[PDB]
RNA sequence: GCCGAGGUAGCUCAGUUGGUAGAGCAUGCGACUGAAAAUCGCAGUGUCCGCGGUUCGAUUCCGCGCCUCGGCACCA
């Protein structure tokens, strides 16, 4: 909020030092912003009275003639400059705040001005600069300081949240404060009201939209400017004083979340009409504006006879010219309990953002409408002089709060704690609750500004924070988690453990953002985002990523820019949106890779990540193939899919070089998984200890052929004694005839019992030769040498 | 290779071609004309300027475009690789299958509260059999086979760093700690103590010289028996799933009583497993703590604690769960057999 | 990656005293994220954290036991519709904690951001007391800044839970007191949603 | 992380046979048991490289493998007891297998420990001093985090005959290591000096030597440093190797005003001069 | 909704008297080079938010929207 500590020392006397109260409120669950002193009253300004404010002939300028107690003039060029009121006179040599510079006695269009009266900014108590100060003539021996009668403030500022609208009064406040042991002392207003019929009348059309609604009547209005101690506090909490009569709506607005309105009689009409806004409905808004309105909004209307007008857009603002001033001499007092949405909705629409709408669009008491007039009426009584009518127009019957369950040991159940009953029942009953049980359940009734006390743990909280959330011991609990619980961490770890992997194998984990720019379907060229925010942050940041790779290549692009770096290996594993969500494994290759520094030759390219690939997926307990087949993005001749244990999860190739050059960068080689990769159990196959068959051979097979081919016939062609197979000497061009290319393969025969009787080897061979020649594949012992 | 860098230094040429002709064309409308130009203004404004100035831009971007298109070509012929062959020979690497079951019985109990503490290899009679209430010339001395140790240098560091006075050997059970631990901390704590063992034993399929233990213990006030059969379950279900059991049977065992053995009902092996045995520490265990304790001028702290402690060797798990047929395997240190677990999370 | 180490850690610091953790789904559905949390539209609640709504065709939101969801599409503010999510398919008593990347419409700069990420958690069971909480917050303030740590717990809003507060932690060497979360013993109106859900 | 490396976990027992002392040129066993299972199994291990090498004799009498790159952790006893780390690498080691070119033996095993090093935290160096076992010429203690915590080398060829198997390179440290903490140094947003250099430095003189000179002369400002070409033989006078340098400035706050980078090499050059270092833009081509 | 400023390359950015629309840097090519750095000698990529126009280049101006900012008060 925006807390004046003298002030709420008015409700709650016996609080002392600001800073004890700022720890009682965070304890209570309010969280002070900040703390600030203000009212700095320099010792030079006075207060004077204005005898008679002259012209200075054709210039804007004004002559006020004066008395800090010995006549003197000043010339204002302000508006409210006028004979008849009470000024700030900074007397000639003072030195001041927001003026920063400081005053003294000089010559303006003709006449010597004696210091100078000053404006709130000037002076330095609000931001409204343009205009003097204006208290009421009769306010303060004239002569005698400032200071004085405006010692200096504390104001704290609260965050009051969103369940705690009877805490945007000082009032909701000091009743919280009066729990924890604080006396309350609430200011008893009782007017002295003359019985009269009011001269208007109140119609409600729409009563879900104004469910309470409240018309006062005071006349006799003699409206001048509200005492210091009144503009003190207005100004204390960050608002502007107008005249006493608005002022004391404001102040009780301040004193208790209730917004209120004083509309000058004069244009009221017949009586007050509160209806949705028709169309084509326009009003001027206080502010100085010309709010054309929408049938949506609700209304505080007047009407005369026929036509029906708009007085103050209900709720939210008002003013237009209905507005309270000078030559006021009666009005009709608002004090209604608005429906929330209807508010929150039309003044989120019109852009407005009031003190009054923001308290209407949290909520308010709702059956505190009556007594809030008369703290009002009373108020504007005395400082106003107004004849008030003891009748009021209620319009809208109101259904007082529900009564809770409450189980004391409930209470106790759910906090860890211990309180006894009694004491807990003195929490609530003390918090201004109706207590009517026997016990165990007790049943309690709220009272009627506590909204945010619907079940029974609105109560347990109530108690435990009187109490003190320190005050609830520390304890642990012991339990056996039920059955189906268990084990759901598994696909978890499985994730992070491959990030462990991923890492000491010699990967540096990269964290991009989800959100795709759209473009970059077409520089990468990929199928259309799925999905598209409806409020991106930036129309780059407009959809989210069907891949991972165009962020990592694009982040990859940034550090060039930046880091020069000469190569990298990253990866990173975020989630993926399109069709369904999934988790996806990616990472990029680039740069020099592997090898000697101090040599010339590096080792890397394709086959360096097309190992690194092997590599993992060994240590996984996987099987890894990558079959050719071109991707759209990838480079045409250096492009196959991933195949992880039997299937295809993902990509694994180069960068297709149109977008290489889009992008300014160089070569680099990707891959993009999908997640959860399958998991193979451990198959224990006992190894022999008889030795194996070390035979060898090399077949010719047409060049566009692929390596996977050959090998996956010779394994299956070698039959279950095979045991190891690899490709050891690859050769293009003679001695073999032109267009073939001989891929040598170490073999490996070995028997899980007794030895092999080698001639067993050679029909084994004879199989392989056999499919080989089946195939189109020629030797070295037998088709080409 | 051959049509790249050729017309990229081909094109840069045209790029000198923009101010080689840049300057004659530029030195003459800004050096005939500066601050005299606006008074020259129809014809030679209009010939030498806007006309020469567009073959400066469509010269410039048809070498920087008409070169990408034939450049970019000579890279798809190229990288026309076989995409499947083995990739860089980068090593593999894997874990031991006892580090797996290890790490996993640590998890499963850290999980459960437990810290894991690790004691020393070599130890010394008063620690390991002695402080846990096995004295000499006890048939109790008899259900475990020490390895008695000798030689000079050897520097026994005990609990506080302090150095020890006892019978050199290698640890039979990983219990010598259960006490180091008692006599440098105070109470309460949950922790497991996991390491190797030493037996005087017939190496075969199913026993073994070296071998590896996990115990622990938890002490603290108001320890229950009920709470060794809380923990020991615990164990059992994370283990071998929702449908386990365990069972307790008393047994003797000279550093707890009660004692018992837990075996554990494998759902699907049919069998009732064995596993471990463990029990409510013994009060005589307490005594030789705080004893040294005081030994120590350290207050005495297990004056009115309970506790409970168990202990189970991993080598047995590591083998009806990873199926292994000998125990002689992970110390026969060889790698067709280990390769096999390189592959286990 | 800096967010792995620290995310892992307090997984493992948790995980430590018995919870297991699930992670949830990043595109949400208003009625799983805010909603089933007890906030309702039109709530100054809804006010407290900043949507990206979403749209797109195509994109099918499994929610809990497979079952397709009627909702509208949205970003995860916070980890919370996993909290719901986990709850209809799996029976009590647990110990769980949510990690996850999460979501908010905001500026920018070096003190706030679009993306984050966050760990929530819940014990639910039956006698789990605010003094467990209390209890928890704690060993997570001692395991992260050592045994001169303290924890402090003041009362705050959230429509979720009743009672509500935030926790605080005293930095023994930092000598400040650090905030860190906010958390609660859960709201009633949860637990209905829970179940009306789960009779659907 | 020795696993996800590239090492494959080996667990050997903890008895030695006293005789290895002899074999591996080792000081003689601490502790001796008095009912030795064999009398091979004896006195117990002060290394686990007699384990680590035996053990992988083993495999190529059984399995006869290509290559091998373990690594073990086991308790190590003498004067008090510690915990160790080694491995062996071996054989053909890294490249391409339809290529006849491979990278492996000392650097190999060499870059293994670095590649480990850095994803800890932790400063490598391995500065020469033969060790008994080692083989003379490529011998040197690991110095991590600033001290010497152990070796890494290849082995004494006796030996290698002695035990009929060939070449093999080990290291055994002592753990645990130190622990550096998260020193986080935020990095400059403006662009960084990329200079360059060669030094011709006498023959038997080391890497390290260079460099930690190079480093220090370089001043605050210098980011990276590494060598990028090695040379031995004419244009140089003779008996000399040129050591190339890719050098990096940068700025922490605004960019590097060039003339000094130049100063900076300034110091770089002269300390090299001030130690008989010549260079390649001032002293030998 | 508001009152005034910035958005210049492969980074960082002053920015006007427009004449070299850059300067620090950094970038490429031909001699020196076993091979790179200094020197040499040579020229450059740069949508200056995105688009409407103006001089010769469109960043000195004037339009609408953009991205980043200082003041209007309540938000996991």
């Amino acid at each position: 909020m925006r807390v004046p500590f003298s002030w709420l020392k008015a409700y709650v006397p016996e609080l002392e030092s600001p800073e004890v109260l700022e720890e009682r409120l965070a304890g209570l669950g309010f969280e002070t912003d900040r703390i600030e002193r203000v009212f700095p009253i320099p010792r030079g300004v006075v207060f004077a009275r204005v005898l008679e404010a002259h012209p200075i002939p054709g210039t804007r300028l004004k002559r006020l003639v004066l008395d800090a107690g010995r006549t003197v003039e000043v010339v204002s060029g302000a508006e409210n400059a006028r004979k008849g009121i009470g000024v700030a006179l900074a007397l000639p040599g003072t030195e001041l705040p927001g003026l920063g510079q400081k005053v003294g006695e000089r010559v303006i269009q003709g006449v010597r001005s004696f210091g100078m009266a000053l404006s709130p900014r000037e002076l330095g108590v609000g931001e409204y600069g343009g205009g003097l100060l204006e208290f009421p003539e009769d306010a303060l021996p004239p002569g005698t300081p400032l200071s004085e009668a405006w010692p200096e403030e504390v104001v704290l500022d609260l965050e009051v949240t969103p369940n705690r609208p009877d805490a945007l009064g000082l009032l909701g406040l000091a009743r919280d404060l009066h729990a924890l042991g604080y006396a309350l002392v609430e200011p008893e207003a009782a007017l002295k009201a003359e019985a009269l019929p009011l001269p208007f009348a109140l119609k409600v059309e729409d009563p879900e939209g104004a469910p309470h609604f409240t018309l006062g009547y005071a006349f006799g209005l003699r409206v001048a400017p509200s005492p210091l101690w009144m503009q003190r506090a207005l100004f204390a909490a960050g608002m502007r004083p107008i005249n006493n009569v608005v002022d004391v709506t404001n102040y009780v607005m301040l004193e208790r979340a209730q917004p209120m309105h004083a509309f000058d009689l004069r244009f009221v009409g017949e009586g007050i009409a509160v209806r949705r806004a028709r169309e084509g409905e326009r009003l001027k808004t206080l502010d100085g504006v010309e709010r054309t309105l929408h049938p949506e909004d609700l209304v505080i209307a007047g009407w005369r006879g026929e036509e029906s007008f708009p007085l103050g857009l209900a709720g939210v603002m008002g003013g237009a010219e209905s507005e309270v001033r000078e030559d006021t001499e009666a009005i009709a007092l608002e004090v209604a309990c608005f429906d929330p949405v209807s508010i929150r909705k039309t003044a989120r629409r019109h852009g407005l953002r009031t003190e009054a709408s923001h308290r209407f669009e949290r909520g308010v008491d709702p059956l505190g409408q009556v007594p809030a007039q008369r703290r009002a009426l009373s108020l504007l009584q005395a400082l106003a002089g107004a004849r008030v009518a003891e009748a009021l127009l209620e319009a809208g019957s109101p259904k007082p709060p529900e009564a809770i369950p409450f189980r004391p040991e409930y209470a106790n159940r759910l906090l860890g704690t211990s309180y006894p009953e009694a004491e807990q029942i003195a929490i609530l009953k003390r918090l201004g609750c109706r207590v009517e049980g026997e016990g165990p359940t007790y049943r309690v009734t709220p009272p009627s500004h506590r909204l945010d006390l619907r079940l029974e743990e609105d109560l347990v909280e109530e108690v435990a924070r009187i109490q003190g959330y320190e005050t609830i011991p520390l304890a642990l609990p012991a339990f056996f988690p039920a059955p189906d619980n268990r084990g759901v961490e598994a696909p978890y770890r499985k994730e992070q453990r491959l990030r462990e992997v991923l890492s000491g194998l010699g990967f540096q984990e990269v964290y991009t953002y989800s959100f795709m720019d759209p473009e970059d379907a077409r520089r990468f060229r990929l199928d259309p985002p799925r999905l598209l925010l409806l409020n991106p942050l930036a129309p780059e940041k407009a959809a989210l990523r069907t891949h991972l790779f165009p962020g990592l290549v694009r982040v990859l692009k940034e550090n060039l820019d930046l880091d020069r770096p000469e190569r990298a290996l990253l990866f990173e594993v975020g989630r993926v949106f399109r069709e369904r969500e999934e988790t996806h494994l990616a990472g990029l290759l680039f740069g020099e890779g592997v090898g000697l520094p101090w040599a010339k030759e590096r080792l890397s390219g394709y086959f360096l990540l097309k190992g690194y690939l092997e590599a993992l997926f060994a240590r996984l307990g996987l099987a890894f193939r990558v079959e050719a087949q071109a991707f759209p993005f990838l480079h045409p001749g250096v492009s196959g899919r991933v195949l992880v244990e039997g299937e295809e999860v993902g990509f694994l190739g180069a960068l297709h070089p149109e977008i290489a050059q889009e992008l300014e960068l160089p070569p680099v080689h990707l891959f993009e998984l999908r997640l959860p990769l399958p998991d193979k159990p451990l198959a224990f196959q006992d190894p022999s200890r008889h030795p194996a068959a070390f035979r060898d051979l090399a077949v010719v097979v047409p060049a566009p052929t692929p390596y996977g081919e050959v090998e996956a016939l010779v394994r299956e062609a070698a039959g279950p004694y095979l045991e190891s197979l690899a490709l050891f000497d690859l050769y293009q061009g003679p001695p073999l005839p032109e267009g073939h290319k001989s891929l040598a393969f170490h073999l490996r025969f070995r028997h899980p019992k007794r030895t092999l009787r080698d001639e067993e080897v050679e029909e084994a061979v004879s199989r392989v030769a056999e499919a080989l020649r089946a195939r189109g594949f020629g030797l070295r012992g037998l088709d080409t040498p | 290779l051959a049509a790249i860098q050729n017309a990229r230094d081909l094109e840069e040429l045209k790029a000198l071609k923009a101010r080689y002709l840049g300057k004659k064309g530029l030195l003459t409308q800004e050096m005939k004309g500066l601050s005299a130009l606006p008074l020259e203004e129809r014809r030679k404004r209009g010939q030498e300027l806007n006309a020469i100035k567009a073959a400066l831009e469509a010269a410039l971007e048809a070498r920087e475009k008409a070169l990408e298109e034939a450049a970019l070509k000579e890279a798809l012929e190229r990288e026309r690789v076989d995409v499947s062959l083995p990739g860089a020979s980068l090593f593999s690497g894997g874990l031991h299958p006892i580090t797996l079951m290890e790490r996993e019985l640590v998890e499963i109990f850290r999980a459960l509260g437990y810290q894991a503490v690790e004691g020393p290899e070599v130890e010394s009679e008063f620690f390991n059999f002695d402080a846990l209430n096995i004295p000499e010339h006890h048939p109790a001395r008899d259900m475990w086979d020490t390895f008695w140790l000798t030689g000079e240098g050897f520097r026994l560091e005990g609990p506080l760093g302090e150095e020890v006075e006892g019978r050199l050997l290698l640890r039979t059970h990983t219990s010598p700690m259960q006490v180091r631990y008692m006599v440098a901390h105070t109470p309460p704590f949950r922790i497991v103590v996991p390491g190797r063992v030493f037996r005087f034993e017939q190496t075969d399929a199913t026993h073994e010289a070296v071998f590896h233990q996990l115990e622990g213990l938890v002490v603290g006030e108001g320890i229950a028996m009920a709470h060794l059969k809380g923990a020991i379950y615990e164990l059992a279900q994370a283990l071998f799933g929702p449908d386990s059991k365990v069972r307790f049977q008393p047994v003797y065992f000279p550093f707890v009583e009660p004692g018992a053995q837990f075996a554990v009902w494998w759902p699907e092996g049919g069998k009732w497993l064995e596993l471990g045995g463990a029990g409510m520490v013994h009060p005589k265990v307490f005594q030789a703590v705080d004893a040294y304790r005081e030994r120590l001028g350290l207050p005495p702290a297990y004056r009115g604690v309970t506790g409970f402690a168990f202990g189970l060797g991993v080598e047995r798990l590591a083998m009806l769960r990873y199926g292994i047929p000998d125990i002689r395997y992970f110390f026969g240190g060889r790698l067709k057999f280990l390769e096999q677990f390189k592959g286990v999370l």
